[PDB]
């Protein structure tokens, strides 16, 4: 019911970030997608970020194919979150990016007058 | 103001068994929870950061989980080194933080009877109001036990104070030492314990 | 490892390691850890509701300070200071580095040095009885730390006199009594007393 | 690029089966999953059939949302392979991956032979 | 474990294997030449339908009964001498199956004009000083037997430790000879027996040779 | 017709190391491939069914993979018990099937010098008219060694026959037995009989001899 529950996060942990922070879906695909982890077609299923990332990209394609089959709505662009998560969990490590989502969740949720001088990275 | 409610208090687990602590937040902290370990006389040792992170050397048998206002710390493979008090903090904001009440994790063990020692008063102490007889109970697992003093017939509950150690990290045992302090004016202990068939039978004679 | 102050007299505890985002915590003997507050990389000090006005958290380039103003009797506890790990700065939700902590006692009683007496004798048991020290904790070791094996140092019990007494005993094979010396060294910091007594 | 490659199968192995053998999305989705193994939302991530089933369900929901967003009639079911997904992973959870996979291979040898040479018994 | 047939004489290998009341597995046959790899022969379905490989078509015939599955070699040539295995499917299966875990022990078939000859076993004994330090070695030499399979064991199987039974080498006479050695502590040479039992099945000959020093 | 081209033939790996065999099909069998393990004197033991099902308690270090026409069997943790020959089949149809050429997997090991024994001929065999001496090379590696018969002057000939064992499942070592059958009654015209063994593990060729009559 929650895609991020098992990886140690939740949808709200990614909701704390502004929607303009994530790169586009075309910038998540190609760049950072087929460049790194070219082996995603290996009969392997390495750490679950790989096997979830697969169904994620396949899902984006299975959306776009019907979308173009008709002719739009980017409210179904939440994959831009997903693809950012797993990839960032693969390249930068899962503990680090999860600690960043938590840390920025404590950036917002505090009054800006009380905020420390530095933002999380 | 944020307040964290920890919901084990005291718990019992056996070597190889599992024990679960949970930490509930009055307000949703969004994985800002973290679990700390502390042993007596030591600063808290960080166990887990955020939801699942096991920072640096910590046995993988410690597994954090939970989301929203509900979090959990599971010790899957329990070792005798795990006896200790565990805390959870969590942070709503950079302003408000609260530690939990703490969890006392004791290790289950085979019932073991203590070995007792007498320890008459010191020759150097005999000078200034000495009268210090220290009875020693060594290495017994069951924590509930009690001793009493008899000078000749019964001295019990005259001016006597007991002190108990923490649980050992190797044999998972407890130790007790109790001092009877009286005046220079003028000697046995009675040790009752769960694992003791026949109690007591330790004494010394003054001048010998 | 200890600090003694009469009720009402303010004191200041210092913590070092540079400057990033340090927090303070207090723990009363027999009780749990109590959050106090942070000071960020910019010098903004944030307090818990109960501790607002009772404590004050300063910092400098080389140091982070915590002052207790008009300390009551209830404030006797051990104080820890913990720095954020990495860059962080004040949104950090866990701090792995921790200072050893300093115990602070608020009382009208006077500092007294301890009096050590030997506890002398299958298996054998010997020990050292440290009696009549009020101020603050003591540390008993055996053979300059060479023997860690069978040693138990019991928590100090509070006597009706206002002083403290604790026992430290070791259980050794009896055959080694005729060879090994078994000296115990009691170090009591607030009175500076340090003693070494051989038990046999 | 291939969903089943790591699970031990390929898209062609599931293409061998007749399209009417697979249940619909209603029975494979509404029945089956969420009836059997009711709570998989535990923050666990057991055998990857679970983590693929998750993005499969969420994927079909993000599909049906766009399909029902339209409301000049009768959209297409060609975009529906998710019966192969759900039937594969769910059958691999209930019967084990090894059993359903061996069924895919053994049935893959049922077809691919001339029907005059076929054995008297069909795979199960 | 072996069968000898003169060139041109058809033979029939019967297969049960582990069989107790196994009536339909759609069993297969395979042959393996000495020192070479396995070669697929064919299958017989549960309906008695026999499918063959192209090379083995017409050379072999795979029959079956309710209680047995048979393979007949017709006009066997010298090229047909090899070990023959029969393997049954696991479970329901029946001819659509790609892999068979259960396997028969195999039967070695030799096609030759030579006559069956029994082996002559002779002791392999170490020298007096040969023991020297500790470890000794003794053996049995099995010489001059035509049909290939021979089974050598030591002390009725009670000693498996240091036994090495070497592959049979073909002498220019057309017979076979192999050695079987055991490395034993020499301190035990004066007590333990160390009898080798050689069994040559085709000629029914078996013997027990006690190896002892001199 | 279906034909499975199998790779490396002989391959080497060390205890704990890894070895990868790959099987290439001339036609796509759709994971009908299966992996079998075989040891000398034994029927093949099934490793994996389809791509991944290593069945019936097979060590998990055997991992099959591949799709379409390309398949691989990987042995991740290599053990001394894994020295053996592995075969892949695949089945196109219920009709056409084919076996690969096989892959011979040897365990890499520390170089170990042999232990040689002499074994003069039997007293019972001298009555039969021939005489045979047997040189024994016990527990050596890496398997390449040569023996040279003496009889006072090098007997090269081809009157001697060597036989080498497989790799042991315990110490991953080889054994060799060289039988010199050259002799006859004329076995005694001469006195000294020796072997000269040359092997990598030998700092110098070692000669083991006996004088006839002792």
């Amino acid at each position: 019911i929650d895609p991020y529950k098992e990886f140690g996060a939740t949808v709200e942990l990614l909701s704390f970030l502004p929607s303009d922070f994530f790169p586009s879906v075309r910038d998540l695909l190609d760049t950072a997608a087929a460049l790194y982890r070219d082996a995603l077609e290996s009969p392997e299923h390495a750490s679950p970020h790989h096997t979830a990332l697969r169904q994620a990209i396949l899902c984006w394609g299975d959306l776009m194919t019907l979308a173009t089959w008709v002719g739009n709505t980017n409210v179904g662009l939440k994959f831009r979150q997903l693809l950012w998560f797993h990839i960032s969990a693969l390249t930068f490590g899962r503990e680090t990016v999860l600690e960043y989502l938590v840390s920025f969740g404590v950036w917002i949720r505090t009054p800006p007058a009380y905020r420390p001088p530095n933002a999380p990275i | 103001e944020l307040v964290m409610t920890q919901t084990p208090s005291s718990t019992s687990a056996a070597v190889g068994g599992t024990v679960t602590i949970n930490c509930q937040a009055s307000q949703s902290i969004g994985n800002a929870l973290a679990w700390y370990q502390q042993k007596p006389g030591q600063p808290p040792k960080l166990l887990i950061s955020a939801g699942s992170n096991l920072a640096s050397g910590v046995p993988s048998r410690f597994r954090g989980s939970g989301s929203g206002t509900e979090y959990t710390l599971t010790i899957s493979d329990v070792q005798r080194e795990d006896a200790a008090t565990y805390y959870c903090l969590g942070t709503y904001s950079a302003i408000d933080r609260a530690f939990g009440a703490g969890t006392n994790v004791e290790i289950e063990r085979t019932v073991a009877a203590p070995s007792v020692f007498i320890f008459p008063p010191s020759d150097e102490q005999l000078k200034s109001g000495t009268a210090s007889v220290v009875c020693l109970l060594n290495n017994f697992y069951p924590r509930e036990a009690k001793v009493q003093w008899k000078v000749d017939n019964a001295l019990q509950s005259g001016n006597s104070q007991e002190s108990v150690t923490e649980q050992d990290s190797k044999d998972s045992t407890y130790s007790l030492s109790s001092t009877l302090t009286l005046s220079k004016a003028d000697y046995a202990c009675e040790v009752t314990h769960q694992g003791l068939s026949s109690p007591v039978t330790k004494s010394f004679n003054r001048g010998e | 490892e200890g600090r003694l102050v009469t009720p009402g007299t303010p004191l200041t505890l210092t913590c070092t390691g540079s400057t990033y985002a340090m927090i303070w915590v207090r723990q009363a003997p027999g009780q749990g850890v109590e959050y106090i507050g942070i000071i960020n990389t910019g010098g903004s000090a944030s307090y818990a509701s109960w501790a607002k006005g009772r404590f004050t958290i300063s910092r400098t380039s080389t140091t982070v300070d915590l002052k207790i103003t008009s300390p009551t009797t209830e404030d006797t506890a051990t104080y820890f200071c913990a720095r954020t790990r990495g860059v962080n700065d004040a949104y950090e939700h866990a701090f792995d580095p921790w200072g050893p902590g300093t115990l602070v006692t608020v009382s009208s009683a006077s500092t007294k040095g301890p009096s050590v007496f030997p506890l002398a004798p299958g298996t054998a048991a010997l020990g050292c009885l440290v009696k009549d020290y009020f101020p603050e904790p003591v540390t008993v070791s055996w053979n300059s730390g060479a023997l860690t094996s069978g040693v138990h140092t019991f928590p100090a019990v509070l006597q009706s006199s206002g002083l403290y007494s604790l026992s430290s005993v070791v259980t050794v094979p009896s055959s080694s009594l005729g060879t090994q010396t078994y000296i115990c060294n009691v170090n009591h910091k607030p009175s500076n007393t340090k003693v070494d007594k051989k038990v046999e």
